[PDB]
This record gives C-alpha cells, structure tokens and sequence, in this order.
C-alpha cells in the first residue's frame, strides 16, 4: 500500500515558509498550482513566489498558473470516486456516504496541504483540519464534481 | 527681560535632565550582573524598581 | 572520557555566522541562551536572532531569553566545583587554586564558546582566549557564584 505511494510527493511537494519555520505544504495539480490559503507564509522557491494569485475568502483556496519549466511534474487526477479504500501521508483511509474517515488522532495541527489518492495512481482531493469523533476522525475536505469546485465541512471540527 | 528668562530656564532644566540621566546608569550597574545567571534569585533589594 | 560528552554539543551548540564564515560558537543554557560579544557576526538560525539583547562591555558577554519551543534541549548547571579532572572538546582539562591548565598550544584563534563540563553531566563554565606558558596553559574563562558571575582573566594573555 505504501509501495506505489512514496515517490509521488517527492515529485508533487512544495511548501511554505514564514520566518523560516515551515507550516503547511503546497501541491502542484494538472495545470494550476494549488494552496490552502489558511496559513500565512510564502513558498519555498526563488521564483514562482513572483506570480499572480486570484483570492476568494469564501472557499479558503489559492491557485496560481504554473510556468512553462516545470509544468510536466504535476500528478494525475479525475472525479469518478465509488465508495472504498484510499490512502494518504499515514495510512489508508476510508470513504462512503460522502463521509471521509480515519481513526483517531493521527493527524496534528500544522498539516493543511496533504493530497490523498486512489490505487490506480491519480490524485483524488486536499485536506484541510480535522473534528472530534470517539473513535474515527471526520475529516474537512475540498472537492471536485465533473465541472465544478466544492466545500464539504461536517460540524464540531477544528481549522487546522 | 527676555535674555534673563530664557537662560534660566535652560540651565534649570538640563539639570534635571542631567539627573535623571546618571540615576538610571546607576541602577543599570546595580541591576545588571543579576540579569546574567541562569536564575532569578534577585534579593530583597526593592527600593530600585526590580523586575 | 569522551563516552558520556558527545552528545551533548549535538544538542546543544549553534554557532555563528558573518559573510558567510563561521568564527565564534554559541550555547544554551538553562534558562538564557548565551553568546560571547567579542566576536561580530549573525546566528546560523532562521527566528532567534529576531530577540533583544542586553550588552554589557565590562564583561564582554551577551544573553537573550529562549522562546518556549525549544526550551527543552540545554543542559544542566551547578557552582559546587571541587578541584579535580574534567574535560572539553579537546581532552582533559585540570584545575586548582583558582587556575585552569591544559597543555600547550591545543587551541587556537576563532575558538570561543566552548563549554566545559565536569564527569556527572552538568555544564559548568565558558572559555575566552589563550596566553602563553611555557609548557601547561593558562585558560580565560567566566563563572558562576552561588548568585554572581564572575570574570578571571590572568596576566598576559590574547583575547582570541
């Protein structure tokens, strides 16, 4: 499970800095860059630091375009998600009923940015805090139909 | 009128100026050893404004 | 001898930095982080160097106050200092009667902030400069009362 996994983030992992202390983590999908934009900071590059960003408050996202250099380094991706096992940073998790779970407490604050996959290899969707449970965690997620761009946020959770 | 009441107003307050000025350096020295350690047993000395 | 004190300045030494040349050395000590003023230069550290200081040129020393992250990771102290062996990074070191020996010449320029230890574990004082002996040296260091520091400096000596 951990075998297709690991050389993905590798490739596909940037992150933020802020007064030289690191706090969230920074993906590149398909075409357009990606953050969270919930942490301060800037990211860890000389150069695309130096782009156009287009903010909106509503979701808490950022993207930008990524130049020409390095646009053949981003994963794969689609939309169609059945219901089943996937897997992430720590662990496999699980998924149906549009309800995200992992058992508890395996993830801190200070850990926005962590894409999640499939088996077959592309990137699925992007993580943003957690909220208390008993025993298997909720999870606070942004995701995608066929067109369009979409927030899921179950109650009692805490932003990371 | 004027050149008597403007001299005596500034060796007045210069004066002053220079009192406050040595008392603090004072309390500097007196302070600033105790600042160093790695502890904080400061004495029953508050008559200096300790921290 | 040297079993029990490597690991110790793993843990415990930054040192510092101007122009991109290192020269001096920096330590953590219990509550107060310590730095030796004579040499100019910036901490090889990205946030602690952003702290106040408090200098005073009579003693040629210079402290800040450790921030609660890193808080944990400096050793421990005493002033109870019989006379006897102890030890520091480059050997063995005697001392009695007030004066602190190591033979000749094992020191050099651009080597202050060494930290000297005893066999049990605590840190005990802190090194200058060197002067010139004959055969055994004579050492420049500054130590601790029960409540008060202390400068030695002996005749004839360098400030390195």
């Amino acid at each position: 499970r951990e075998r297709m996994c690991m050389k993905i983030e590798h490739d596909c992992i940037f992150e933020v800095k802020h007064e030289g202390k690191v706090t969230g983590y920074a993906c590149l999908v398909g075409d357009k860059v990606m953050k969270p934009a919930h942490v301060p900071g800037v990211i860890d590059n000389a150069d695309l630091a130096r782009l156009s960003y287009k903010k909106s408050s509503k979701y808490d996202l950022e993207c930008a375009q990524i130049p020409v250099a390095m646009k053949s380094d981003a994963s794969k991706y689609t939309h169609e998600k059945p219901e089943g096992h996937y897997n992430w940073h720590y662990g496999a998790v699980q998924y149906t009923g549009g309800r995200f779970t992992v058992p508890t407490g395996v993830g801190k604050p200070g850990d926005s940015g962590r894409p999640i996959f499939d088996n077959k290899g592309p990137v699925v969707a992007i993580v943003l805090g957690g909220a208390n449970e008993g025993t298997r965690t909720a999870l606070s997620v942004v995701t995608w139909n066929k067109d369009m761009v979409t927030k899921i946020t179950p109650e009692g959770t805490v932003e990371w | 009128t004027i050149v008597v009441v403007i001299r005596v107003s500034v060796v007045v307050l210069l004066s002053f100026a220079a009192s406050v000025y040595m008392c603090v350096v004072a309390r500097t020295k007196c302070l600033t050893p105790y600042a160093l350690t790695p502890g904080a047993v400061v004495p029953v000395t508050i008559g200096v404004l300790c921290c």
